């Protein structure tokens, strides 16, 4: 029987189980409902890694010092282990045999104690073949009798939905919530155990450290409980010293290697930036630019935004940027999300909101259809984020959503986290948002019937007021209406359009250097206000493209370059030479 | 399933 | 696969939840990161504390089959993390973790193989490599709280197009030989 039952004061003893810091209210409601006379079943509900597991082997612990009242003196806690006690049990009485010669024991002693760890599974522990004999119906009589004293341990989510549907073995047990402890008493845990930690990994930890695990894991790592969150990132960094190589050694674990920990758990930038991604920073902007020609107040506004995050001036509740870029065409609104996510070397989250018209396809999101019983639930927004944390998250075409697409985004830019309908929490503290629209192009381009030309390029901002609610443009963090582009800035997006070419050309061996005046014919004869500098490619495609198509297929083009692209002041019109 | 068999033994 | 490995030894080295889960989308390299960790074994490619270390490969398939019993299940189950409790530097390599979260064995019950492990993974006597999918990760793993605690998520990115050809290099020699063809270094690109 001794195989099933494993005393853990004997594990006292010898250090197996760590020792239990504060919890003296949790644990003083425990001695007195085992103290009852009648019921003395204590039950430890609570989330995951909250102490449950910890003050049962906890109150053992205790016991083997004297740090406990003199009538839980002299009491050992057995903890018993289900699966051995099911294990070939095929013959009919088997388990029952099992079951109550453990309970034989616990009678004759009178000061024993049973500890059940995850107590949500002797409901059905013995039934065979639908059969109602169970742990759970044979357990009853000595738990109502007040023979034997059994401690529990189960989530809220077990207990709730397969503990307490028994509600027969439930009035057996008494509850006792525990709740998560603050952050002061969490460090003065880890205190407790930094010395079983620091042997292990033959390292120290500086108090400083200590205090700054618990307050970065609590910023940056959510969907955990603080005890085991802090504990996870020691336990963590301790590991990382002890391997790494002899050299450069360091025994000591300093605040920065517990922020190096917090960044690839939650998978962020890492705080008190390297020298390495400053450089980044520096020339962030200057890098756009290259790639981006005008607009220069849009880059501003996500390289500033991202700088403060990076240098501890975020807002601490809201998402990195929030910025509706609201321009004409062809001006460049989406290519610098684009760039931003190559110069950042992070994932790209591109959303087109041109299919969310309708409110049955925005529940996609945050949740999966009304019926879909496929395992793959989950929302396609809160999904994507939660894969990539730190990430540019592009909304394209706003307007056209449907409005109700605005009261999802409000939580976003406010409290930074989106629920999916599983109850799982997005955090949105390092996404990049932006969103493109067109709302005003034609409002300020639109002519005005009067003799006077009106004061046109406000009514822009107005129209955007009807189209977004007060609240969504509340917290936004900058509404940046791009500018149309000038004919100094389509000169430069004729070189960028050429290196593109180039590139491909390039692939195929070929090699192309176009004359400068060709080039200002080119930029002269596609330049359009209106449709920004899309128009600039189709003169690339027709002028360059269109010929060279015909001789790279076939003629002097299939390899070797040397093209020579210029142009003819009498005839207006470009001349290509290959000489292969 | 969970089914409980009952053996026979050798008269 | 170096930074993703060095992850790995390190959760494998910690005191308490040594279980490192390599989550990913589909062929990015989930169980060759776990397997790969054995090849490396073997040649000597891996710390000290590393070395001397046998990787299990459970098969949930053939364990669960052939029980029609109450009790086979356990008790083979059982017997397995005997093997690995009394051997340190043995570790379990479950691929497709996520099926252990739902009842492998148990019919109207919740004696299940991750509530079997969860007391040994807890107190760190032994070590799993575990691996499966971002949608199973999300909608299978993560429903039991208590387990996901036990695992430390490795995200697994899919490489680049430099990186992949490395990977193709690699793995030629394995491709000629059952193929008989050599295979051109253009041709990989
Ligand atoms: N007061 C505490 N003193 C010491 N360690 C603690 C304390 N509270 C929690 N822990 C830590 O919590 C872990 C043990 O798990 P618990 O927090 O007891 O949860 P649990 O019982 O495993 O929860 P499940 O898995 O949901 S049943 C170890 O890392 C303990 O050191
Ligand atoms: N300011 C700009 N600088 C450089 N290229 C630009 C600029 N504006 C537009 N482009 C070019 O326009 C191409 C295609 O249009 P986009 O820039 O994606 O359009 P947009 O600014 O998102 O506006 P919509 O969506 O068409 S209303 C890009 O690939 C760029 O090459
Ligand atoms: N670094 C690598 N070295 C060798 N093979 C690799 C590497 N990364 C990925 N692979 C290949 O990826 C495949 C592994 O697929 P896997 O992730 O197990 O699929 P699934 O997610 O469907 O279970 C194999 O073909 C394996 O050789
Ligand atoms: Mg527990
Ligand atoms: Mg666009
Ligand atoms: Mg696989």
């Amino acid at each position: 029987t001794e195989n099933f039952t494993t005393n853990l004061n004997q594990l006292a003893r010898v250090g197996g189980i760590d020792p239990l810091i504060g919890r003296e209210k949790e644990l003083e409601r425990a001695i007195q409902v085992l103290c009852r006379r009648r019921k003395n079943n204590p039950l430890l509900v609570g989330e995951s890694g909250v102490g449950k597991t910890a003050i049962a082997e906890g109150l053992a612990w205790r016991i083997v010092q004297g740090d406990v009242p003199e009538v839980m003196a002299d009491c050992t806690i057995y903890s018993l282990d289900i699966g051995s006690l099911l294990a070939g049990t095929k013959y009919r009485g088997d388990f029952e045999k099992r079951f109550k010669a453990l309970l034989k024991q616990l009678e004759q002693d009178t000061n024993s104690i049973l500890f059940i760890d995850e107590i949500h599974t002797i409901i059905g522990a013995g039934a065979a073949s639908g059969g109602q004999v169970d742990a759970a119906n044979l357990i009853k009589p000595l738990l109502s009798s007040g023979k034997i004293r059994v401690i529990g341990s189960t989530t809220y989510q077990e207990f709730s939905n397969i503990f307490e549907k028994d509600r027969a073995l439930a009035r057996r047990f008494q509850k006792i919530d525990i709740t998560e402890p603050s952050i002061e008493e969490t460090v003065q845990i880890i205190n407790g155990l930094k010395p079983k930690y620091e042997a292990h990994h033959d390292v120290r930890y500086t108090a400083k450290a200590v205090r700054a695990a618990v307050e970065l894991a609590v910023k940056y790592i959510n969907d955990r409980h603080l005890p085991d969150k802090a504990i996870d990132v020691i336990d963590e960094a301790g590991a990382r010293a002890r391997l790494m190589p002899v050299s450069k050694r360091k025994k000591t674990v300093n605040v920065a290697d517990i922020e190096s920990v917090v960044a690839r758990i939650a998978r962020i930038p890492e705080k008190s930036v390297s020298q390495s991604d400053r450089d980044t920073l520096k020339n962030l902007g200057d890098r756009l630019k290259m790639l981006v020609f005008g607009q220069d107040k849009a880059i501003e506004a996500l390289t500033e935004a991202i700088k403060m995050a990076r240098a501890g001036l975020g807002h601490e509740h809201k998402p990195v940027g929030s910025f509706l870029f609201a321009g004409p065409t062809g001006v460049g609104k989406t290519e610098v999300t684009v760039q931003l996510s190559k110069a950042l070397g992070i994932e790209l989250l591109r959303f087109d909101m041109s299919e969310y018209m309708e409110r049955h396809t925005v529940s996609r999101l945050i949740g999966a259809p009304p019926g879909y019983v496929g395992f793959d639930q989950g929302g396609l927004l809160t999904d994507a984020v939660i894969k990539h944390p730190h990430a540019v998250l592009l909304l394209d075409e706003i307007e056209k959503a449907h409005p109700d697409v605005f009261n999802i985004l409000l939580q976003v830019m406010d409290n930074g986290t989106l629920t999916d309908n599983n109850g799982r929490k997005a955090d949105f503290r390092n996404v990049v948002l932006v969103m493109t629209t067109n709302a005003g192009v034609r409002e300020t381009e639109r002519k005005s019937i009067g003799l006077i030309h009106q004061d046109n390029s406000t009514d822009a901002m107005e129209e955007i007021k009807k189209i977004f609610t007060p609240e969504f443009r509340n917290r936004l963090d900058n509404i940046i209406w791009f500018d149309h582009l000038s004919t100094d800035v389509i000169h430069q997006v004729v070189d960028k359009f050429i290196v593109e070419l180039q590139v491909q050309l390039d692939q195929k061996g070929v090699s192309l250097e176009v004359s400068q005046e060709a080039r200002n014919w080119l930029a002269e004869k596609g330049y359009d206000r209106a449709m920004g500098a899309r128009p600039m490619a189709r003169v690339i495609q027709d002028n360059l493209k269109k010929p060279l198509a015909n001789e790279l297929l076939f003629g002097s083009l299939v390899d070797g370059g040397q093209v020579t692209v210029a142009l003819d002041k009498e005839k207006n019109e470009l001349t290509y030479g290959f000489q292969s | 399933e969970k089914v409980r068999d009952a053996l026979k033994p050798p008269s």
